[PDB]
């Protein structure tokens, strides 16, 4: 099923010929365009007052990474390395060993944030909800090295943003 | 001498006054300029050389030039007319003192005039660049990279082997 | 006391140009469903000051391939001519009273093109040269029609004195006697000032920055100032020519207020036109000016020569 | 260049302003995506198709997912296919807005760009609500889609759709009957149907010549 | 000292003028330039901060590297950075411009634009939101507010 | 005298602004900064090469049409003569000749640019 | 919004007001407060020169009436 | 109805605590709108809402003039919002 977009024929009678002559000599459609711009001039603009106002987001929003804990304070990560194996950009480095109490914990957990593509595959792969993408997106730096996160920085991010991370997970975990 | 030096750029910028004032026409000065990359490589090699602990080095170029010939070559590479005239020592000192009152970087100073019109010492008893594995680069191979910026549009594309190197007072 | 008059003529015009930049930005923004400058200064009132201070504290560049003498001459000529073309305008009293003021405006406006020509040529770059050639083409397109329109309109004035236009339009605006000539004159003034849809010398999407692509900082700022001063001056000339304000010798302030209001309206209409339309092709402008405007202008010149003789309405002051 | 649409080195041979020759030099955005895909699993390679055509994202995801499904001999559930087509049409809206508004911007009309990038913002909000990313979603996957729609998304999509027609009308009023726009677009870049077929053209570049084809 | 007060006030004035009038080059490479456009879109309206795109490098103050820098594109980027009159600033936007990103291990991609030009602000993300780019621009403005050129000249 | 004064004032203001622009800011000029601009790549040829003009005939025609402006400008004064019939006949004759010249240039494809 | 464009327009109008009233007031101040004379032709210039010669203070705008005829 | 908008502007001036507060909020945030106080942080940020505005302008925050160590009278950034008010202010939730 198809239609033509430019297959029409103008009328040849004296009335329409004079109408088109008047359009040519008196600039009717140009006046119409001026009127459209004039009407837009009197509308309310769509601008928001950043940073005092923010653009809307959703609980699924994928931002800065963080490592989480259990309510007891123990880390959720168990050094399974599923996130490292699934990372499409090879942005995760993990080293582990038995802890002094025999636990299975990481000794190195690094994320290169200049390699990361912020796809969220790591938090889909994680079986214990240890690594998440938080809601933060305003973490621009002044040096390249400040964007190479180690375990301490990620644990600090988790401790800093848990109050919102848990709420965002609660509102969406039933879709997963 | 180099791209950001105060040696070749200093003499090239003298064209703005119209003539080049030279004490005794620059006929009683001998200069031995050295390339910047040679100096940097020599510093690196001194760091990496264990035998150079308490040593003292003198980094000098492969040729010695009279000041007049050096300035003439500088102006020839820049394709600017050369109009040298002799200025007495006290008049030049007066001009330097006049320029010294600039709160910004002075164009010239009395000390700069003194150091420009003084010959380079010869210290054969000190080790040099060749004792650190560096072969000194002649000025004739690197002067265009500094002086092409000082040319006009008509002469911007002239090649390196055009400007006929100057005479050196060697040995 | 004459120098005081020159200063009080030239400084306020520069201030008006500086704030016309902000007014243009805000009008375009609100026509585009946004706001425009509203952060630096209340309602962006300090934006022009910041722009000027930033431009004049920035490094100006001397192109290696450029011809420095004309490279520096051209913006000086542009700004000086833009400032000069204000002196014979009666508001209601001219700073310089000329027998032939209109011819003076014609001559200096035709001289103003050489600033663009010489800046583009002395830049010694390809986009600048293309901009300068487009300037040549634009002048060839509009000049003759502009002159004939001016003569046809002034046939009812009786002279080339700009003050007589006040007494000619004491009872009725000249818009009600020569509105086709006024439409053609408005389009010709849009073309004369290189304004959209005829902003071809710059050609932002076509020529990057056009004739002033090599210019930076203060020399670029001077070209901008000359451009906007020409905009305001041309609209003031149009207002005096076709919308004649009433003058009372004992209260010229009323005339000044009315004339400034009309000029501001015309300038805002210029900005509106820029915001509303696409850009011409620079041969289409030549064809429009030579195939549509020129025959109509010749016929209307014949009509406006014949009409005063036919109706015994010949103006005085031979 | 403002009108180069990104990274394009068009070496142009001109006589005056008349174009004698055009030589497009490309590869200034060649990142070697195919070898990188050869070094990943099928799931790991999906986000590359987001960044192939960064204006038509879910469409590339859908093409890759269809290829992998054909190779796997599996069938997505009907709801996934309906979601796929819905978001493909939304992506088509985004792409056509970008195309028309930036073409007008190149010609010299700047206002419609600002008029329709707000609608683009709303569609980006739809993307982010369904996936968590404004433009690089990776939502469409060889099994179907990653997640189900949030509970209040279809209402907002309907609200946007019931008003987008007036925006299209305002754009048409701005451009379609303008004599300057016609003088700049009519009879420019004419290509015959036979040459379009032989040159490998597709999409609108065929349909503009009168060829009745659509996949 | 009176001179210190004068140079401090003049430095404040010049810094205010510079940061309140930031003109980035009309320059984009890849996906992140779309987010730059949405930054220029009516919702955010960067022009309201005094930020206006200008096509010519001679009339620009900021370079925003928005997208992947390839080995073929690097000389052109360096060349247009060199033709910006000083003072000039560079903002690195997105993973590709920061450190290579998804294409870090490729044979034809520069691993971060900081190997070619010095960078003032790194904006993370793939792509950073228009809000994130606005945050980076405002951070750059705050950094410009902190510079002390006349004071250091006076202390010399 | 007054016009000379105002011309000097305007030119001096522009020159002083140029001097301010060139002597106030800090200058750091090197070879790459001052190279010509061609969108990031080096130009192939020179900007001083010949640049074809497709509208040369229109340029010469503009030269010829510019003098009819000088012929027609004294019309406001010529309208004040006693013998108005001869004046009107001559003004119409000049305008008709100009229109006929335009028509001749139009019909022989003189207004079309060279391809 | 649209009314926040008004401050810039008002500033422009205030700036453009200055030249006209400046010229008017300077003309009045330097011509006896009576609208500086216009001489487009030689007859008006001759009238001005006669006025200046008979003024007695070498200023044309100083006007003598019937009290100078006794 | 021009008088109505004029009176609305006058009450906008009055609702910010007089001319001093009006100018403080006009120069600190470039906005003089009056909303309903939703809450106050332990750092000093105030949160306002106004459901009559369109989506995006219906919530906003007035930043504190002094956070942990620095003077934020002029220097403010979006990273100054704590996580709970961050979730509220970005419309990821309907509940403060
Ligand atoms: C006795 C009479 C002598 C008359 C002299 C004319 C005045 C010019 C003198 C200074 C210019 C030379 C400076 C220079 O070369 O670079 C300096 C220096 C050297 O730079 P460089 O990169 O090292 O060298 C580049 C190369 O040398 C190559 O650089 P280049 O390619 O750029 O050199 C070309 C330049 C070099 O000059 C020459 O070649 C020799 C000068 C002779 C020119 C005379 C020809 C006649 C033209 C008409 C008459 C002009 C006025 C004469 C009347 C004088 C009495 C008032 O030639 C010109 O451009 C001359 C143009 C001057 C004419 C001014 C007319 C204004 C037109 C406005 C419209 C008019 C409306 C109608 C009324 O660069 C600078 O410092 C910056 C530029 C300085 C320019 C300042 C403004 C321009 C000149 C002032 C004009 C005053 C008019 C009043
Ligand atoms: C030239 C005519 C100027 C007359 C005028 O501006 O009336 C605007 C008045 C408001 O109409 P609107 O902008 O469509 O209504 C938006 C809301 O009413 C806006 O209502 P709102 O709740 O946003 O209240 C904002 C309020 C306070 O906002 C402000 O104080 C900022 C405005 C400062 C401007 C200086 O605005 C004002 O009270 C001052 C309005 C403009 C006076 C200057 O429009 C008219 O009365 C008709 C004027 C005829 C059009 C030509
Ligand atoms: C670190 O490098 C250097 C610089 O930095 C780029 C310099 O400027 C410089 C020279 C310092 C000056 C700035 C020289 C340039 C000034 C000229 C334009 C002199 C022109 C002055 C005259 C009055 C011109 C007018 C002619 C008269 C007859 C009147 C030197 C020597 C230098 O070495
Ligand atoms: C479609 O995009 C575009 C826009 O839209 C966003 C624009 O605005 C736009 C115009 C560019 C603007 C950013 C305006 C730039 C502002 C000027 C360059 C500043 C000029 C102001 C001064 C130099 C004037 C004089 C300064 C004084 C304060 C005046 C008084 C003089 C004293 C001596 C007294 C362009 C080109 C554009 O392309
Ligand atoms: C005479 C002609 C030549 C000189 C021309 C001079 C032009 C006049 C100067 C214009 C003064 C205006 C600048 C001050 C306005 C800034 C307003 C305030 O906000 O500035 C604050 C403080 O200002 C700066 O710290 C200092 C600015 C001025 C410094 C002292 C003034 C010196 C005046 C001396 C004049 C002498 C001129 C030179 C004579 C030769 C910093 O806040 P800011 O970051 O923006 O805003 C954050 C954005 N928010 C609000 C949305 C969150
Ligand atoms: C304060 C110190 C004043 C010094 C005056 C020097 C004048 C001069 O020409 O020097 C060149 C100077 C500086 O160049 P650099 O050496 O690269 O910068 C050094 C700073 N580091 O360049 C300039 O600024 C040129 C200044 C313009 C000259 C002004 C006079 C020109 C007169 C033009 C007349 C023609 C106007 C045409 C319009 C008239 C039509 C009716
Ligand atoms: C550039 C060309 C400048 C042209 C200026 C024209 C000025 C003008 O037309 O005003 C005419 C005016 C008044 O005449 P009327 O209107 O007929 O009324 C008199 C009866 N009351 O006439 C005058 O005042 C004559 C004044 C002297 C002539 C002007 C001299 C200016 C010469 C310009 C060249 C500049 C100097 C050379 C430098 C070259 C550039 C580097
Ligand atoms: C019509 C509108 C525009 C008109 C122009 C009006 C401008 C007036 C405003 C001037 C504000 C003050 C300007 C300050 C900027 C000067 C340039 C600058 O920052 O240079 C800094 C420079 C850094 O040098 P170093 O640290 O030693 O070297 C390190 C690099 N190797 O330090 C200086 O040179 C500062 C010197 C003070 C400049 C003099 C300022 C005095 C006021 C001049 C106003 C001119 C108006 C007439
Ligand atoms: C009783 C005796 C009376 C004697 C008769 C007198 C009556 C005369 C009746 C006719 C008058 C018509 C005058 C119109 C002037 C010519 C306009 C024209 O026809 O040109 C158009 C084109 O003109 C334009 O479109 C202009 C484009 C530029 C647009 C810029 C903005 C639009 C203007 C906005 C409004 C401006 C307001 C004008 C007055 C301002 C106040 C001074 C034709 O071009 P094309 O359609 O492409 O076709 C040509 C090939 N056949
Ligand atoms: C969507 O296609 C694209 C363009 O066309 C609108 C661009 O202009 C540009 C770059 C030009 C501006 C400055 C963003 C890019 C990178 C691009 O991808
Ligand atoms: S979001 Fe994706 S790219 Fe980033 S660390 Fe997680 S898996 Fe790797
Ligand atoms: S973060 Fe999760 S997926 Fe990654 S190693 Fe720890 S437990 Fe395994
Ligand atoms: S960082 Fe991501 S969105 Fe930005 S250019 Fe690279 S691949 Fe595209």
């Amino acid at each position: 099923t198809y239609k033509f977009v430019n297959m029409r024929e103008p009328s040849m009678d004296m009335k329409s010929v004079t109408d088109r002559a008047a359009q040519t000599l008196l600039w009717t459609e140009l006046v119409r365009g001026l009127g459209m711009t004039l009407s837009y001039l009197f509308r309310e603009p769509a601008t928001i007052n950043y940073p005092f106002e923010k653009g809307p987001l959703s609980p699924r929003f994928r931002g800065e990474h963080a490592l989480r804990r259990y309510p007891s304070g123990e880390e959720r990560c168990i050094a399974c390395k599923l996130c490292e194996a699934v990372c499409p950009a090879q942005a995760i480095t993990i080293e582990a060993e038995p802890r002094a109490d025999g636990s299975r914990r990481t000794t190195r957990y690094d994320i290169d944030m200049t390699k990361c593509i912020y796809c969220g595959f790591c938090q889909e792969a994680c079986p214990v909800d240890a690594i998440v993408e938080g809601p933060n997106f305003e973490f621009s730096t002044e040096t390249h090295e400040e964007l190479l996160y180690n375990k301490e920085k990620l644990l600090n991010n988790g401790d800093k943003w848990e109050a919102e991370i848990a709420a965002n997970i609660q509102a969406d975990y039933l879709y997963r | 001498f180099g791209r950001e030096d105060r040696f070749l750029n200093y003499f090239a910028s003298m064209r703005w006054f119209g003539g080049v004032p030279l004490i005794s026409l620059g006929k009683e000065t001998v200069k031995q300029p050295v390339y910047i990359v040679d100096v940097s490589k020599g510093i690196i090699n001194a760091i990496k050389d264990p035998d150079a602990k308490g040593k003292t080095f003198a980094f000098v170029g492969p040729n010695r030039y009279l000041l007049f010939d050096l300035v003439q070559y500088i102006f020839a590479v820049a394709y600017r007319p050369f109009l040298p005239y002799p200025l007495p020592h006290f008049a030049y000192r007066w001009v330097g003192r006049l320029f010294e009152v600039s709160p910004f970087e002075p164009w010239t100073t009395r000390d700069k005039v003194e150091r420009v019109h003084m010959s380079d010492m010869t210290l054969p008893h000190l080790p040099g660049l060749e004792d650190l594995g560096i072969q000194a680069t002649p000025l004739e191979l690197k002067a265009i990279e500094v002086l092409r910026r000082h040319r006009t549009y008509r002469w911007l594309t002239s090649e390196m082997e055009d400007v006929k190197p100057a005479k050196t007072v060697n040995i | 006391m004459f120098m005081i008059n020159i200063l009080s003529l030239i400084i306020p015009i520069l201030l008006a140009v500086a704030f016309l930049t902000l007014v243009e930005r805000k009008v375009l923004g609100y026509m585009q469903l946004r706001k425009g400058p509203n952060v630096v200064g209340p309602y962006g009132l300090l934006q022009p000051i910041a722009d000027a201070l930033k431009l004049f504290t920035k490094e100006p560049l001397r192109p290696a391939t450029s011809s420095i003498s004309m490279f520096i001459i051209a913006p000086i000529l542009a700004l000086s001519l833009a400032l000069t073309m204000w002196v014979p305008l009666p508001m209601p009293y001219p700073l310089i009273n000329m027998n032939l003021g209109v011819l003076f405006m014609l001559a200096m406006s035709s001289l103003a093109v050489y600033s663009i020509l010489w800046s583009g040529w002395a830049s010694n770059s390809k986009y600048a040269l293309i901009g300068a050639l487009r300037a040549v083409a634009q002048t060839i397109s509009y000049e003759v029609t502009l002159a004939i329109i001016l003569l046809s309109v002034l046939l009812m004035n009786g002279s080339y004195t700009l003050s007589t236009l006040i007494t000619t339009q004491e009872h009725i605006w000249m818009i009600f006697t020569s509105w086709p000539l006024a439409m053609m004159w408005f389009i010709s003034t849009l073309a004369e000032t290189n304004r959209a849809p005829f902003d071809l010398t710059e050609g932002e999407s076509e020529l990057v920055s056009g004739f002033n692509v090599e210019y930076a900082a203060g020399p670029f700022a001077m070209f901008f100032m000359a451009e906007y001063a020409n905009i305001i001056m041309m609209n003031a000339f149009t207002a005096i020519l076709f919308l004649g304000a009433s003058h009372d010798p004992h209260t010229p302030e009323l005339y000044t207020i009315n004339f400034v209001l009309k000029t501001l309206a015309l300038t805002i209409t210029f900005l509106w036109i820029r915001a509303s339309y696409p850009r011409f092709r620079y041969d289409q402008l030549m064809h429009l000016l030579w195939k549509s405007f020129l025959p109509l202008t010749l016929a209307l010149c014949m009509w406006h020569i014949s009409l005063p003789i036919m109706t015994a309405s010949i103006p005085p002051q031979s | 260049h403002p009108a180069a649409h990104g990274v394009l080195r068009l070496v142009m041979e001109l006589s005056g302003e008349m174009v004698r020759k055009c030589d497009p030099h490309i590869g200034l955005l060649h990142r070697g995506t195919e070898k990188l895909i050869e070094y990943k699993t099928y799931l790991q390679a999906l986000p590359y198709f987001d960044r192939l055509d960064y204006v038509s994202m879910m469409c590339n995801e859908q093409a890759y997912s269809l290829a992998v499904e054909k190779l796997l001999n599996i069938q997505p559930p009907p709801r996934a296919q309906w979601i796929r087509v819905l978001f493909g049409e939304i992506t088509r809206l985004l792409n056509h807005i970008m195309a028309v508004t930036t073409h007008a911007l190149d010609i010299g009309a700047m206002t419609p760009f600002f008029w329709m990038f707000e609608e683009r913002e709303k569609m980006f909000e739809f993307y982010e609500r369904v996936s968590g990313a404004r433009m690089h979603a990776a939502y469409i996957r060889p099994g179907g889609v990653h997640q189900d729609l949030p509970l209040g998304l279809l209402d907002d999509i309907y609200e946007f759709s019931k008003n987008f027609s007036f925006r299209i009308d305002e754009l048409e009023e701005m451009l379609t009957n303008n004599r300057i726009w016609r003088n700049r677009t009519v009879d420019i870049g004419v290509v015959t149907a036979e040459d379009a077929l032989n040159y490998g053209f597709s999409g609108v570049m065929l349909r503009g010549s009168g060829i009745q084809w659509d996949l | 000292s009176r001179g210190e007060y004068v140079v401090a006030k003049l430095d404040d004035l010049v810094n205010w003028a510079r940061r309140s009038s930031l003109w980035p080059m009309t320059f984009g490479l890849a996906c992140c330039a779309v987010e730059m456009m949405h930054m220029a879109a009516p919702r955010y309206d960067m022009d309201r901060f005094g930020v206006v795109f200008r096509a010519s490098p001679r009339q620009s103050d900021v370079m925003i590297v928005a997208g992947t820098l390839t080995n073929k594109m690097a000389p052109a980027l360096r060349k247009v950075y060199d033709q910006m009159p000083e003072p000039r600033y560079v903002v690195s936007m997105g993973s590709c411009a920061n450190g290579g990103g998804y294409y870090h291990y490729s044979y034809s991609v520069v691993r971060g634009c900081d190997r070619i030009v010095p960078v003032d602000i790194y904006v993370p993300g793939c792509p950073p939101t228009a809000e994130a780019l606005l945050y980076g621009i405002l951070q750059l403005q705050r950094k410009i507010k902190r510079e002390k050129r006349l004071r250091i000249w006076y202390r010399r | 005298m007054n016009i000379m004064l105002t011309l000097l004032t305007n030119v001096t203001l522009a020159s002083l602004l140029v001097l301010i622009a060139f002597w106030l800011p800090q200058l750091n000029a090197y070879s790459e900064k001052t190279s010509p601009y061609e969108c990031g790549f080096d130009p192939m040829g020179s900007a001083r090469l010949p640049f074809s003009m497709k509208f040369f005939l229109v340029a010469i025609t503009f030269l010829l049409f510019d003098l009819e402006i000088a012929l027609l400008l004294p019309l406001p004064w010529a309208s004040q003569t006693n013998n108005l019939k001869t004046m009107l006949t001559m003004a119409l004759f000049l305008l008709i000749l100009l229109a006929a010249s335009l028509a001749y240039e139009w019909t022989q494809k003189g207004l079309e640019w060279a391809e | 919004m649209w009314f926040e464009i008004l401050p810039g327009i008002a500033v422009m109008a205030a700036c453009l007001f200055i030249p006209g009233m400046a010229t008017a007031h300077i003309h009045k101040f330097t011509n006896g407060g009576k609208e500086k004379r216009v001489a487009h032709f030689s007859y008006q210039w001759n009238l001005m020169e006669r006025d200046r010669r008979i003024s007695g203070v070498n200023r044309y705008h100083v006007t003598k009436g019937l009290e100078n005829i006794d | 109805e021009l008088v109505q908008v004029l009176r609305r502007g006058l009450q906008q001036v009055s609702g910010h605590g007089g001319l001093r507060g009006y100018l403080r909020v006009l120069f600190r945030a470039n906005d003089v709108r009056v909303g309903t106080l939703v809450g106050e942080d332990k750092y000093g940020n105030k949160y306002y809402e106004d459901n009559k505005q369109f989506f995006g302008r219906h919530r906003w925050v007035i930043y504190t003039t002094e956070m942990n160590g620095r003077d934020t009278f002029w220097d403010v950034d979006g990273s100054m919002v704590p996580p709970e008010w961050h979730r509220w202010l970005h419309c990821m939730t309907d509940d403060p």
